[PDB]
């Protein structure tokens, strides 16, 4: 395929690439909670956490008092607001975290629940993390070891929780997303093993329904297997595209990995079949096999 | 005229379809049940949305913080007279279709056509004047509809909008959303649309239509804030009080012939379902069953065993099932040990920024504030209620563990189930098995409480005509009326009723003589 004009992103520890004219959305989790980039300049970022602060602070627990607990400085600028999980939460707080990059200036807030009793070890991880959090331009690729998201990257390699979900569409493709995963830790089941019921109860039911494909589909030294299939009613045609690795244990470079492309069921404009996703089987599983074999670990040194 | 009255239709239990809110890829489109399989498209939407995501996945990704309503659903806009992006706007695409979408396409279809040429047109003519008790009405306060009521309806345009919310937060937070959404979507539609000034929107009233836990949102926006805007409420199936099922599903995994499943095993469902306040909020109150025990530990001959004191072990014991059941450890606890590794499987607990038992715990302290607050604040003064109350839909109502406890509970006991309601195995046999109700001997209180609409036990979905709501209309075979003869509707189909359906339109037309004009 023609990847003329395709750019290369960084998603957590990996690269792909994508059509120009791909619309892409992201989001980046730390330790289960999701690390959100924030238009705010400095000054509005003041006055945000500010504000919140005194929120909090005109709010009541049912029983202990102030659902402010308090505001903690993690040095580099980053600070948290510490609250009550919830009116009657006893064993949780709400850790609302704001760290900026450096040394480019782009502010993040990354809130999550936190235990009571462990709270001296989420102050050491947003400490860690105001550290480690660098800058980067928008499709710049660092040669350094990180996780990157928006506008930055984590830099190390030491192990987190880490996770990424990426969103595509394609101008060209009506009805069609792309998506891809990365996800820490072994996922319990294994793919094919796990869809292979519910496909043949589909092939089975349902005589538009076939497999394209199902197997293995290495890209480099990444042993995914994949199960694509697709089917035809109403007058259109349907995909869905499945492509996954397992994953290792306490692995930032061996996590487990999904790519999936669906289309699913849209409808008639004024009474007529929607236009077609793609123009045949054949440019789907193209569009398929050029973007999955484009999945690799970020080289870092 | 114009004088529009938007009908919001608030779905219920998992009835709304979700997006990652950072990625916008879908995570939820009902159905992803075994059945019906029965629509090539609809078999397309389970694949993508969860057959193919793993345990681990399906927790990240239905994860209430992290997901956002999704409105480009497919709709059938039936013979609703809408177009198909009409009905988009209107957010039908944001539920379960099948079980949505027709009673929304006929309350517009029968709400747009009540008087034409100053004849009574279909179905308002007939059907929709029976005598309330023949419908199943139990409180006797109301009567039928008259042709006065039908005249001064037919003065108003009723237009059907979808609340749709995200089922996996708090039923708190949702209230709030459906607040913002005919604020800030239905109303200024009208505004522009009619031209309306700010007194005049100010005037305008909404009759909400709720299934399922779309009523305890529904409470949660009129009774525990203010908000007027609300001029009265229609209820179908609500488990006002919560349901016994959550503990099956926890404890066994969905059933087979589930449209909507969290899971086929206790590891599947308990690993999305003790992490969401949304999906918790069902479980029971401690005034359901009039505080009543609904979970039994029985012999082999059906009868309740004996605890340590000599006490009858049904549970809750002593009105606390947040203690003595969803938070208890023991093999009989909502998330026993053997399941603590299902709350959090991100990594091994040392590591971790909290405890998964820390955040179960709070989240259950959580539900039983939020069921207090909604007991208390009652149900709004102008509610309709319906629910199924059928013998024949066990729906779970007496949880029982048949067979002997004795090894599981001896010092250092370690046996597991099988994740699908027995501990008999390979190993060991004659021990604890979740089996069907009713108990061998019940309770004589229990009597009216029995059977439901296989998701609500009557003994919940009872409980608004117990706290005295304007009307309730008793489905099913525990009910009464000559309109009332057929078996009990399942919940999660319970608006493709009939009896549901006229419920429904009745609720709309009697508190609409409260509009002013
Ligand atoms: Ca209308």
């Amino acid at each position: 395929m023609d990847k003329t004009g395709w750019i290369t992103h960084c998603f957590g520890r990996f690269l792909i690439d994508l059509p120009p004219d791909a619309v892409i959305n992201a989001g980046y989790y730390l330790w289960g909670d999701r690390i959100e980039y924030l238009d705010d300049k400095p000054t509005e970022l003041a006055a945000r956490v500010d504000r919140l602060e005194q929120e909090w602070r005109t709010q009541r627990h049912k029983s202990k008092g102030n659902m402010f607990l308090r505001k903690i400085d993690f040095g580099n600028e980053s600070v948290g607001l510490l609250s009550w999980s919830s009116e009657v939460a006893s064993k949780t707080y709400l850790l609302d975290t704001y760290v900026t990059s450096k040394p480019t200036w782009h502010v993040y807030r990354w809130k999550g629940k936190v235990s009571v009793d462990r709270e001296q070890h989420a102050v050491e991880i947003s400490r860690a993390l105001a550290r480690n959090l660098r800058s980067r331009a928008p499709k710049e690729i660092p040669s350094e070891p990180g996780f990157c998201i928006d506008h930055a990257y984590i830099a190390g390699d030491s192990f987190q929780v880490e996770r990424f979900g990426v969103g595509v569409t394609f101008p060209e493709h009506p009805g069609a997303r792309f998506e891809f995963r990365s996800s820490t830790g072994a996922e319990l089941n294994s793919l094919l093993e796990r869809v292979d019921g519910f496909v043949q109860n589909m092939l089975s039911t349902f005589a538009g329904m076939e497999t394209l494909r199902k197997g293995k589909h290495p890209v480099g030294s990444l042993p995914g297997e994949e199960y694509l299939v697709a089917g035809s009613d109403k007058g259109q045609r349907g995909y869905t595209f499945m492509w996954e690795v397992q994953g290792k244990e306490e692995s930032l470079t061996e996590p487990n990995l999904t790519a999936g492309l669906a289309v699913l069921e849209r409808s008639n404009e004024n009474g007529k079949p929607p236009p077609p996703a793609f123009k045949s089987d054949k440019e789907a599983l193209e569009l398929w096999d050029t973007i999955v074999d484009s999945i690799r670990v970020r080289p870092t040194s | 005229q114009t004088a529009p009255l938007p009908v919001i239709f608030i779905p219920g239990i998992m009835g709304t379809n979700l997006r990652n809110k950072a990625d916008k890829s879908e995570v939820w489109r009902p159905p992803n049940g075994l059945w019906p399989m029965d629509d090539l498209f609809a078999s397309i939407g389970a694949l993508w949305t969860w057959a193919w995501r793993g345990p681990k996945a399906r927790q990240e990704l239905l994860k209430a913080e992290q997901v956002e309503v999704d409105d480009q659903g497919t709709i059938d806009v039936g013979q609703s007279g809408l177009s198909e992006e009409a009905a988009r706007l209107r957010g039908w695409g944001k539920v379960m279709r099948s079980a949505y979408n027709p009673v929304m396409g006929l309350m517009e279809r029968r709400l747009d056509n009540i008087v034409s040429r100053r004849e009574l047109q279909a179905w308002w003519n007939d059907e929709a004047l029976s005598p309330p008790g023949d419908q199943g009405e139990e409180q006797g306060k109301v009567g039928p509809i008259d042709e006065e009521e039908l005249l001064r309806a037919s003065r108003y345009q009723f237009d059907v909008w979808c609340a749709g919310y995200n089922w996996l937060q708090s039923n708190r937070q949702s209230a709030l959303d459906v607040r913002d959404y005919i604020e800030n979507t239905v109303l200024p539609f009208y505004q522009k649309e009619c031209g309306l000034d700010p007194e005049q929107m100010r005037r305008m009233k909404v009759i909400l239509v709720t299934h399922s836990m779309g009523g305890l949102v529904a409470r949660a926006l009129t009774q525990l804030h203010g908000y007027e805007r609300v001029l009265g409420v229609v209820h179908g199936v609500q488990p006002a009080t919560g349901s016994s099922t959550i503990y099956h599903h926890m404890r066994c995994g969905y059933e087979g012939i589930a449209q909507v499943v969290l899971g086929r095993n206790a590891g599947e469902v308990t690993a999305i379902v003790a992490n969401s306040a949304g999906a918790l909020e069902l479980a029971p109150s401690a005034e359901y069953r009039e505080g009543r025990p609904w979970l039994f530990l029985c012999d082999a001959q059906g009868q309740v065993l004996k605890d340590i004191d000599g006490k009858p072990r049904a549970y809750p014991q002593n009105q606390d099932p947040y203690e003595e059941i969803y938070k208890n450890t023991t093999w009989y606890g909502l998330v026993p040990e053997q399941n603590s590794q299902y709350l959090d499987m991100s990594d091994k607990k040392e590591g971790l920024r909290v405890g998964p038992r820390d955040n179960f715990e709070d989240l259950i302290d959580s539900i039983a504030n939020f069921h207090g607050e909604l007991s208390a604040a009652g149900y709004h003064s102008e509610t309709y209620a319906h629910y199924g109350a059928d013998d024949s839909r066990h729906s779970w109502r007496d949880l029982i563990w048949k067979g002997d406890p004795t090894p599981l509970e001896t010092p250092g006991a370690t046996l597991n189930d099988d994740e699908n309601g027995t501990y008999n195995s390979w190993f060991r046999r004659g021990l604890p098995t979740i089996v069907q109700g009713p108990l061998e001997t019940g309770n004589p209180l229990d009597a009216s409480g029995s059977g439901g609409d296989e998701t609500v036990p009557t003994d919940s979905g009872q409980a608004p005509a117990l706290a005295g709501v304007k009307a309730s209309f008793r489905h099913g075979s525990k009910g009464k009326g000559q309109a009332n003869t057929k078996r009990g509707y399942e919940h999660q189909e319970s608006y493709n009723d009939a009896r549901a359906q006229w419920a429904a339109l009745y609720g709309v037309i009697k508190i609409t003589q409260l509009a002013d004009w």
